[PDB]
């Protein structure tokens, strides 16, 4: 999964 | 002792179900939530304009918490920070209540 801070 | 959690923080709470629940609110409405693809994180949950995005709240040693480059004591501080600074570094995104 991605986040955005990642 | 304190015991309750804050009222933005849902343990329990899916991205999806994170989802659902945002997209019926405006910019900057957001939960934080135990992270799912990685049991042991939390991940903040932020209405955009368009959809909800996702962060990982990122610690380190001293157990501070941070999104970026500003860290802090607790969760409360980084939210509170995120209020009058912009969450999103593409667009101008502010937390709100």
């Amino acid at each position: 999964r991605e986040y955005v801070n990642v | 002792i304190d015991i309750e959690f804050p009222e933005w923080f849902h343990e329990g709470l899916s991205r999806h179900q994170a989802e659902n629940l945002l997209m019926g609110k405006d910019i900057g409405f957001f939960i934080i939530r135990a992270s799912q693809s990685s049991p042991g994180d939390f991940s903040i949950s932020v209405r955009h304009e368009d959809d909800v995005q996702h962060f990982k709240v990122m610690r380190d040693t001293k157990g501070n918490y941070f999104l970026w480059t500003e860290k802090f004591p607790s969760l409360n501080k980084l939210v509170d920070y995120y209020r009058t600074t912009s969450i999103s570094k593409q667009k101008q995104v502010f937390l709100r209540d």
